[PDB]
């Protein structure tokens, strides 16, 4: 798969959009790069509704067409949080396939191969250093075709390399919206 | 303090 | 040695030298304080050359004093991204001389002591929490002599505090550049 | 697209 990124707002747009919580943009493509005062990461719409992780997002409304749009999740403790897919929102089907042969798309559109090493982990097959990873977080993991099965909560560190990473099934997304 | 917004995209293909 | 934080630049000034592409004040000292609309990180330069992390810069190009400047050096696997130096800079030379005695220097002038532990690993003498290296991503890493020995890259922390720090060495940098 | 942008400088001594 390949993706790129695209640029939507610069620091006073942000600035003025976290203050209104209004949100006067059409919203496109199916990961979104996100934002806060301290910090930027990326959030994905699946199944209908914009999920990232609790450690970026924590709490707060995403800035909406209508006002502030307030979460609909809030998994802690499995470090998901969501809000419901504003108009549009692009969103990725969940996986179906089981394939090991796994993709995570970072936060500047590098698209790199990962192989799942079970329920909730997947090994880089060439091991970046950790800070290539760093506010990619919330980004999707996918399988050849185009399919969401997880997202990017942290990669697992050793000696500063990124030998693997951790995301949380979809299947616990899924249990979620139960 | 404030909300989050969205800054950016990533289009897949 | 010693460091001495020096501003010259505010919202507006970032703002719109961000949108115009051309930055006329003028370059000076070593390393320089960049910044984009997410984040905001560190640039030193080595060589005549802007050496700065991936993560923070991505493939963005530095504003200059005729316009922006495309990114001379990108060699994404190591973290890192390189810009051809612009006037009024005072370039570090390169060092490497089997000292182990480093001292990284943060985004608010702090020289602290980093005892080498590999080529890309470095100890900390006094540990500082996690939250005391953030927007230090990209500065360099001076021996005794006030020699670069390489671009600091994230810190290796433990479940809280920072232990250690994960560096580009100096020497892939060159090897980079050939 | 939006460019890095110096902001202040760190001097060593
Ligand atoms: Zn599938
Ligand atoms: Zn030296």
């Amino acid at each position: 798969i390949t993706a790129y990124s695209q640029q939507t707002r610069g620091l006073l747009g942000c600035i003025i959009t976290s203050l209104t919580g209004r949100d006067k943009n059409q919203v496109e493509g199916e990961v979104q790069v996100v934002s806060t005062a301290t910090q930027s990461f990326l959030a994905t719409c699946v199944n209908g509704v914009c999920w990232t992780v609790y450690h970026g997002a924590g709490s707060k409304t995403l800035a909406g067409p209508k006002g502030p749009i307030t979460q609909m999740y809030t998994n802690v403790d499995q470090d998901l949080v969501g809000w419901q897919a504003p108009p549009g929102a692009r969103s990725l089907t969940p996986c179906t396939c089981g394939s090991s042969d796994l993709y995570l798309v970072t936060r500047h559109a590098d698209v790199i191969p990962v192989r799942r090493r079970g329920d909730s982990r997947g090994s880089l097959l060439s091991p970046r250093p950790v800070s290539y990873l760093k506010g990619s977080s919330g980004g999707p993991l996918l399988c050849p075709s185009g399919h969401a099965v997880g997202i990017f909560r942290a990669a697992v560190c050793t000696r500063g390399v990124a030998k693997a990473v951790d995301f949380v099934p979809v299947e616990s997304m899924e249990t979620t919206m139960r | 303090k404030g909300s989050v917004v969205i800054v950016g995209r990533i289009i897949l293909s």
